[PDB]
């Protein structure tokens, strides 16, 4: 078996990478500089109760306008909420229930969703007919559609099961650039504000950073022992937090190619479910399968704040596109706006 | 194929390649990267609405 | 010689003249067994020598058409079942497969004539009502609206004031609806079930 | 056979007595090359001279009438797909171009799943409730009526006491459903939506 | 095919039969058309006691569509005529009927009066 | 307080009689209000919503409205059956009316 030589080559290259990272591994000045810019004790207040949903709110999502947040129930209804007035801009019934992802276009015009149906649907919010009609359906992800994100009003990425994050051309409905490097199914996907590097986590705990342009796996990060749930890309595009099935969350850096720093505590044991970054990114807001959700000083790993409890697990976090407030899509069928 | 372990030649090749580009990736030192990210956050910490408590006259929730 | 460029047959009292070369498309055909000259098989009408077979004349047609040009076809009135049984008598499994598929499609259309109807519940307050009813998504049908004693106000003007049940159909009458497996899918289904 | 104005076509073993000219209406017909009297063709019965055609006699009739008068009308018991493949066999591009149009109409007529159903929420008090219910615009179908308690006139007798949900079906799936773009219309849409 | 025999007649040039055949073609198309039949809706308002009766004695050809209770204050609302609003409907074959309009002067001013 | 509509009112054109004013909602319904009694003379469910303009005939016998469909709808209020009916649909335009 000549494959022995090839696997040994892979192993020694991996060891070389580990050595380079250790050389990269110096004192984490940020936590060393814990004395500087301490985020203090931030008490975060809920102010809106978007109780229109009834099923579990699997995935919420904000809009580029930073006022309309689209949320998907488990039962198959998308509610495009008007955060600032508690009003429901829309309520879309979905052909198939069991949806866990809601994608808002980078225009405020389209919305995409996907789930165990193994198909990502894109709905045109604004049409001459005056209603909301399904625009495109995307099939080919033989596995469930875990998370999707809109690159453009014709370009979308759909992290799914079947171990792929295929890039879909909306108009043709064709996946363009596959990402087959993963081994376990994908349950997360985070876009860089640059919209050129997106990080996808999988059950193999391998947070692979990909280049949107070629399909190549730019980087692989593995600091989490368990399956990776949610990835919130840092506001600069140079780093990102990554939460996993473990109670811990770990901030990785692209330039450092390694986990910059970690976020865990004794009192927290429930697996993570949602990670978020404040406007600056200095606040690492994390939602837990625990009813409570918290926020850490992103560069000091200490509990920056605790969010008032819900009646059920949080299931999705989204900060305002401007970071004014953050909505906590929880399984108790209530989105709560926090500012 | 099966004898090649599902053409494990290709899987090993792509693994080797990805590790190669990872090696080619610059390693900004952890202290350096942390300093950079902290500097950016501070440059934006004073403007973050969550970090900076907005008075209840500008937020769209006690407008 | 024993080759017959055009052999004559009597199917159910009806005469069929065709090339044995076409009759030999499948070596499983009973007609191929007719092609070979053997003592055990020499029964015919002595007036012209056409072999006598007591099988249906009608459903033998599509068999001959496929055997001549490899395409099966049965009229919208001809009994798909009858042709199935006849082709089984002549032991043409190729047509048995495709005639079986066609009969399966027709049976599905008949039996699944109830198209799978998907239903949903949308919760809205009165103020939000008119718009979502009007903007109600294309391809869907409104089914029922009901009012509830709102938690706030005099049973009105609250996010839980109204429930509008809507529905739609999935065209699954002539085609087969199904499910597919996935592991983490099962894990998540269990997680959401509780 | 022999040269004659009448042409005896043994299509699928069944004789059709037509005119050579009808077959010679256009050269694109493979029947056009059959009409040539050259000895190249010999697939004819030796007992009557009729040219033996192994294709379907049923779907041959539609083609023969099209060649007779330039239009194909499919018998309601014969699928347009059969005549499609038949005309393909004889290579009448014009005819193919027309039978495809027949399909383009039939399949648009059927399976029009998203036939537009416009729903509106008229608000009325019982006094005028009967008035508009009686005077519903022709084509609109009443679907639901819901009372809602109000603090005015003991709820009832208020113009908002009742909500009458009405609907109308509208055929655009069989008439090319779509939308239209307009930049200023888009601006106004976004203005009003928020 | 009705149009098939139609074209056959056109070939055979039987003018009267061609007339009849195209008349029948037009009639079939109109009756099929898009089924323009229009549904007329009426609001019968009866008490629960007589509700069973007028549902049972509901006039053949008419269709029941919905029944709505009323928050009436007369005897808890129940046992009262205004307690319930039974709205019913019946179709009208528009192609056979047409459902057209005609002028009527005194009827015009009567329509004006009844409008207000 | 003619609180009969529930969507946004985009246009309101009086009638020559100065008693009946026709108004249009965002959601596609026309209310021929009775100004002196606050009573809905007519509710008209529009075939297509997103109507910005409502026109009243000088005679009070017709009402016209225009929406993003780019087709002007002319409604004949007075018909023998007494139920408002679409009289004319004006196509040919492309932009919103």
């Amino acid at each position: 078996s000549e494959l022995d030589q090839l696997r040994q080559e892979a192993e020694q290259l991996k060891n070389q990478i580990r050595d380079a990272r250790k050389a990269c591994a110096d004192a984490t000045l940020s936590q060393i500089t814990n004395n500087i810019d301490p985020v203090g004790r931030i008490q975060m207040r809920t102010r809106r109760t978007l109780r229109g949903h009834l099923a579990k709110i699997y995935a919420m999502h904000w809009g580029t306008d930073s006022r309309l947040l689209v949320s998907a129930s488990q039962d198959g209804k998308l509610i495009i909420w008007d955060s600032y007035t508690t009003n429901k801009v829309h309520a879309i019934p979905l052909r198939s229930s069991w949806v866990m992802t809601c994608a808002y276009a980078p225009s405020g015009n389209y919305v995409a969703c996907g789930g165990l149906d193994n198909i990502c649907s894109i709905y045109n919010l604004k049409t001459r007919e005056g209603n909301v009609r399904v625009s495109r359906e995307l099939a080919g992800h033989t596995g469930y559609l875990s998370c999707c994100r809109f690159l453009d009003d014709n370009q979308i990425v759909t992290s799914s099961g079947d171990t792929t994050c295929a890039l879909w051309d909306i108009e043709t409905g064709q996946q363009t650039t596959t990402f087959t490097g993963h081994t376990g199914d994908v349950m997360s996907l985070s876009l860089a504000p640059d919209t050129r590097l997106f990080v996808s986590g999988a059950c193999d705990a391998s947070a692979k950073l990909w280049d949107v342009r070629e399909g190549m796996c730019r980087q692989t990060f593995t600091g989490h022992e368990s399956d990776i749930n949610a990835i919130c890309f840092f506001p600069n595009g140079n780093a990102f937090a990554t939460g996993s099935d473990d109670a811990t969350c770990r901030l990785f850096d692209l330039r450092a190619d390694q986990e910059l720093m970690t976020y865990s505590h004794d009192n927290i044991i429930c697996g993570i479910t949602s990670v978020s970054f404040s406007k600056s990114g200095r606040l690492l807001l994390a939602g837990y399968d625990d009813f409570n959700c918290n926020v850490w000083d992103a560069l000091k790993a200490d509990r920056a704040g605790v969010l008032a409890g819900h009646d059920n697990r949080v299931s999705c976090l989204g900060v305002t596109d401007d970071g004014m407030a953050v909505a906590t899509g929880s399984w108790d069928s209530f989105l709560k706006i926090w500012n | 194929m099966a004898s090649n372990n599902t053409a494990s030649i290709a899987q090993a090749r792509k693994l080797v390649e990805q590790l190669k580009m990872e090696a080619n990736i610059d390693r900004i030192k952890v202290s350096k990267a942390a300093a950079d990210l902290m500097a950016y956050c501070e440059a934006h910490a004073k403007e973050d609405p969550l970090l900076t408590p907005v008075p209840a006259s500008e937020n769209p929730f006690r407008e | 010689g024993s080759v017959s460029k055009w052999v004559r047959l009597n199917v159910g009292g009806t005469y069929f003249l065709t090339t044995r070369q076409t009759l030999c498309r499948d070596p499983k055909s009973f007609l191929y067994r007719l092609c070979q000259a053997d003592p055990d098989l020499d029964s015919d009408k002595d007036e012209t020598g056409a072999y006598l077979i007591d099988r249906d004349p009608t459903y033998f047609g599509p068999v001959l058409n496929y055997l001549r040009h490899g395409k099966l076809v049965i009229n919208k009135d001809l009994a798909e079942e009858g042709v199935l049984e006849e082709a089984e008598f002549y032991n043409i499994t190729s047509l048995i497969k495709l005639v079986k598929d066609k009969i399966r499609e027709r049976d599905s259309k008949t039996s699944q004539v109830p198209v799978k109807h998907v239903y949903r519940v949308l919760q809205c307050q009165e103020e939000e009502l008119t718009q979502m009813v009007s903007t109600m998504s294309d391809g869907w049908k409104f089914e029922q609206l009901v009012s509830i004693g709102s938690s706030y106000n005099y049973g009105n003007e609250d996010q839980a004031e109204f429930l509008c049940v809507v529905s739609k159909e999935l065209h699954n009458t002539p085609y087969g609806t199904a499910s597919e497996p996935s592991e983490k899918a099962k894990i998540l289904q269990e997680r959401g079930s509780r």
